[PDB]
């Protein structure tokens, strides 16, 4: 079989299935659906089991950086030491173009806690806590009821789900900063520092939040980890093309006729994706420009690209893009796209924590530099000097902001070039 | 028994775990160009200058950081590790002000030197420089805060060295500023050994303000009398006058510190 | 504000009055108890913005007393209050109106939203009415990027906006309503306008698709 | 009655200035006991 095209998820293998709210979110409504059933059975099997169907399931992070999950979970199965060990959930979510993790978080928040309870109980974590962006308001006070439920219901606290495991469930809001998404940042973040990142070594896994061992993992890894364990890893694993398995939540936004967010199968075309759940680009496939297929710390594709584009980590890869967080954004005909990109870099230049040269100096110059390829107001041969800056950013920075800073660039570099050059001849016919 | 083995540039060194890359160096007479790193406070890996290539590695590691690894291979002369350099030099020096003339700091500069040793040799860059607030920290330390380069080294130092926690970084991005935020006076019986580390002219001696150029000053060698830990500290004497007071290194003693009174 | 250095003024000193009511110290009392013992410094974000929610705006004296609170040095706080964005250094609006003008929200006109806001109260972006009842300010991505333009206003997510809408909230806040948040098109939250492509069928109740084994 | 036509997340459109803060004072009992250092803060 190993059936070549994948779409058409259909509603009984969705595991988000109340990602529209049209049902109960509290813990009555969630059992209904599946949530907190058989969840003890699930910890007496053990965290070998558990990092067990993790790992063959093939699920792969969801924050954006792609890692494999199981193996990454499996640092934390080591003896203890005199420290406690701590789950932090990554419930941020502020790369633009992402609104995926807001709606678990606020349709449900019975998901996220079973998955932190799981994910906890895999890892030896005596706690979760779960970081949720300030802005965020309604969506943390909406979690902070569930984790009251499971509390009153006996399904976390003391003797979680009555398997004589001890839990802790906190809720900690952030106060503004797309930067303490990233997993070091976020620590320093709930230990009461600015958000900076760390550099690694040490990892996380021996050092983490106040010291302790820690797992940074996404809203979305942990809300679909309970399920993974309760219908298996195979199951899972069945979706997808090879190293690419699973459901994904897919944001459509920019220029299409119904922006949504969706659940979608894994390796289904870009294209197949945005016609059928988005309602096609506005104006037609063939008003269609260039995509940027997973929020904007990937690089943009053309409309070339776009026909045959599979949305997986490793179709976009050699599509010298990113699956990232699999937000797609469309932009159609009448976009400025160099335009478009340049408040993408003025966003990290606002986003920077300034801690790393690279990116504190180089973000803040390409954003200069982009901000007069705008009006044209340049010289062609500034635009290989921008590609030069964006590669000497890229790879010497401290944390990843600065190499999602260079790569919108090299995306507008790579395949929008005549559209510059052509812009910094008005200019200099207009005013010579 | 513990120690492992290491290559920098081919060359087997013998160090012991939890030696730095940047440490290892130090051991075959290689100094790692640095800005941050200094070797009496914590590391903070924010500078990236002491970026080095290790061979068979698709990504230069940070050598006043990271532990070094055994069998690893230190390309410390290799072109991604200059590329490096010459990269993060290229952005220090992009909202440096044009002070050297009348910085203090001059002849005797970190960004100076290191630029003329590792950075490239002109500018590709064409817009307008940031500038930023003149602090007042007290009457010893003056500020020239537009020539910071963001080390934290003078932080680091109060918070650990001084036991003083009112020196930190305020705002986000290019416009982080070090300062105290209020208008505080940055009194302390160290104090004054905030203008050596800092690798720049942000940080300079008021009283020295303006009367010498490292060039033309004499060094002697000789002891501290202000009290009896007998600091070991260099006279600068210029033309039969004297010019400051500075540390010299004894590690049994001062290490490489001297107190206000001193200085 | 947009400096990030604090010159005191009679409004804005060490010694202007603050302190938390007697049931914001039980509040703070339940934060501090979420981190381990010995780690009170983790507190200072939540703390901090307990100070801004209990009084609208951190004056220097609310960072020294969370200071004196958590026991951290001072300038640890003011670091804190300068790098997160959501903290007011200076007083606001009593409704704070916060566009996102990010590329996904941008490209579905979330400049005409930005108009129409100024044309309804009379100030540019970043200033405060003469009635100190609206504060504008543009702000990065809010996380409602597939309901763009959306605009936040406080606490609550106004989505799906159009000219007309926003000069309707305003209108009702003016007024003294409260205006419902959430998306102002004819959709709920998420889902694909004028009908669904996914979860249409029944979810399956508890049980469903277990392996075996458990 | 299986409907899906209506919203039906709308609890938060009554919370308030402390709704969140309200919340956690309110599982305050629950929690387990915190682990310490052993000491009462890095400057000690
Ligand atoms: C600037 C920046 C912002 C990030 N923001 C998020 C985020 O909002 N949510 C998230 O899950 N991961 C974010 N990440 C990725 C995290 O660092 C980390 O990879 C993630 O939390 C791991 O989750 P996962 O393994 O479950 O995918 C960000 C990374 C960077 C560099
Ligand atoms: S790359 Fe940017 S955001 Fe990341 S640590 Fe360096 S300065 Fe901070
Ligand atoms: S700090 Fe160094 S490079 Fe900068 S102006 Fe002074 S002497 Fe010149
Ligand atoms: S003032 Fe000097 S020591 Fe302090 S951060 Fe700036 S350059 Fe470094
Ligand atoms: S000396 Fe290593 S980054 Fe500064
Ligand atoms: S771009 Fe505005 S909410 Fe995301
Ligand atoms: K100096």
């Amino acid at each position: 079989p190993k059936k070549t095209s994948f779409g058409s998820l259909k509603d009984e293998d969705r595991i988000f299935t109340n990602l529209y709210g049209r049902h109960d979110w509290r813990l009555k409504g969630a059992q209904s659906r599946g949530d907190w059933y058989k969840t003890k059975e699930i910890l007496l099997k053990g965290p070998d089991w558990i990092l067990g169907e993790v790992k063959t399931s093939g699920l792969r992070g969801r924050g954006g950086a792609g890692f494999p999950t199981g193996l990454k979970w499996s640092f934390m199965n080591k003896p203890s030491d005199g420290r406690p060990k701590y789950l932090v959930v990554n419930a941020d979510e502020g790369e633009p173009g992402t609104c995926k993790d807001r709606e678990i978080i606020r349709h449900d928040p019975h998901k996220l806690v079973e998955g932190c309870l799981v994910g906890g109980r895999a890892m030896g974590a005596r706690a979760a806590y779960i970081y949720i962006r300030g802005e965020f308001y309604n969506e943390a006070s909406n979690l902070q009821v569930a984790i009251r439920e499971a509390y009153e219901a006996g399904l976390i606290g003391k003797n979680a789900c009555g398997s004589g495991y001890d839990f802790d469930v906190f809720v900690v809001r952030g106060a503004g900063a797309y930067i303490c998404g990233e997993e070091t940042a976020l620590i320093e973040s709930i230990e009461g520092k600015q958000g900076k990142p760390r550099l690694k070594p040490p990892f996380p896994a021996d050092v983490g939040v106040f010291g302790c061992p820690t797992t940074v993992a996404n809203v979305e890894t942990v809300a679909v980890s309970p399920t993974i364990c309760r219908r298996g890893g195979a199951w899972f694993a069945s979706f997808g093309r090879e190293r690419n398995s699973g459901t994904k939540l897919f944001n459509i936004s920019g220029h299409v006729n119904n922006p949504c967010t969706v659940e979608e199968e894994m390796s289904v075309p870009l294209k197949e994706l945005i016609e059928k759940h988005a309602g096609g680009v506005t104006g037609g496939w063939d008003n269609l420009l260039a995509v940027i297929p997973g929020g904007s710390s990937t690089p943009l594709i053309p409309k070339s690209v776009c026909e045959t584009v599979l949305m997986d980590f490793d179709a976009l890869i050699q599509a010298q893009t990113g699956l990232g967080t699999a937000a797609v954004i469309v932009m159609d005909r009448s976009t400025d796209i160099v335009k478009a990109i340049a408040r993408l870099i003025e966003f990290y230049k606002h986003e920077s924590c300034g801690q790393c040269t690279p990116c504190r100096e180089g973000v803040d110059w390409m954003n200069k530099v982009m901000a007069r390829f705008v009006r044209g107001d340049a010289r062609p041969a500034e635009i290989d000097s921008l590609w030069e800056i964006s590669k000497q950013i890229e790879g010497h920075t401290i944390c990843a902001l600065g190499d999602g800073a260079a790569w919108p660039v090299q995306g507008l570099i790579r395949h929008f070039r005549p559209e510059l050059e052509e812009r910094m001849q008005q200019f200099a016919q207009q005013h010579q | 028994s513990n120690l492992i083995e290491v290559f920098v540039d081919g060359q087997s060194v013998m160090v012991e775990p939890g030696t730095t890359v940047l440490q290892a160096c130090e051991k075959v007479g290689m100094q790692i160009p640095r800005f941050c790193y200094h070797e009496r406070l914590s590391v903070a890996g924010n500078c990236r200058m002491c970026l080095v290539e290790i061979e068979k590695a698709p990504k230069v590691v940070a050598a006043c950081a990271m532990p070094v690894m055994k069998g690893w291979n230190i390309l410390t002369n290799s072109e991604k590790t200059k590329k490096a350099r010459e990269g993060v030099m290229e952005f220090l020096l992009a909202n440096h002000p044009l002070d050297c003339p009348i910085c203090d700091q001059g002849g005797e500069c970190d960004l100076q030197d290191q630029s003329m040793m590792f950075g490239s040799d002109r500018s590709r860059f064409l817009e307008g420089k940031r500038a930023v607030e003149d602090k007042n920290i007290g009457p010893l330390v003056k500020t020239i805060m537009t020539r910071c380069i963001q080390c934290t080294r003078c932080i680091r130092f109060a918070s650990e060295i001084a036991g003083v926690d009112d020196l930190g970084t305020t705002g986000r991005g290019n416009d982080m500023q070090v300062g105290t935020y209020i208008e505080k006076m940055f009194m302390s019986e160290l104090s004054g050994n905030i203008i050596d580390i800092c690798p720049v002219g942000a940080l300079t001696s008021k009283p020295y303000a303006f009367t010498a150029r490292p060039w033309e000053t004499r060094k002697t060698e000789s002891i501290d009398v202000m009290d009896a830990v007998g600091s070991n500290i260099v006279v600068s004497t210029r033309t039969g006058e004297v010019m400051r007071i500075l540390p010299r290194m004894h590690e049994d003693i001062n290490e490489e510190w001297i107190s206000d009174k001193t200085r | 504000g947009a400096l990030f250095v604090h010159r005191d003024t009679p409004e804005n000193n060490p010694e202007t009055p603050f302190d938390f009511t007697p049931e914001n110290y039980k509040r703070i009392e339940a934060i501090v108890k979420n981190y381990p013992e010995g780690h009170k410094a983790a507190a200072v974000l939540p703390v901090l913005d307990l100070a801004q929610r209990q009084n609208g705006w951190l004056p220097i004296s609310a960072m020294n007393k969370v200071a004196e609170i958590l026991q951290v040095p001072p300038m640890r706080v003011y670091e804190v209050a300068t790098f997160y964005t959501m903290y007011n250094r200076k007083p606001v609006g009593k409704y704070h109106i916060q566009v996102c003008t990010t590329t996904p929200c941008m490209l579905r006109n979330s400049d005409s939203i930005l108009e129409a806001i100024q044309k309804k109260l009379g100030i540019k972006v970043g200033e405060t009415t003469p009635d100190k009842l609206f504060t504008l300010i543009e702000v990065e991505c809010l996380g409602a990027c597939v309901n763009a333009p959306m605009v936040q206003i406080n606490d609550n997510y106004y989505e799906d906006l159009t000219p007309k809408d926003i000069e309707e909230i305003i209108d009702e806040l003016k007024a003294g309503k409260i205006p419902k948040p959430g998306p102002r098109s004819g959709r709920f939250s998420c889902e694909p306008a004028g009908g669904l492509t996914s979860l249409t069928e029944p979810p399956k109740g508890p049980g469903f698709g277990v392996q075996a084994g458990l | 009655p299986f409907d899906n036509t209506t919203y039906k997340n709308l609890q938060h459109h009554d919370y308030s200035t402390y709704t969140f803060l309200d919340l956690n004072l309110d599982l305050s009992k629950f929690r387990m006991p915190q682990p310490s250092s052993g000491r009462e803060s890095p400057r000690h």
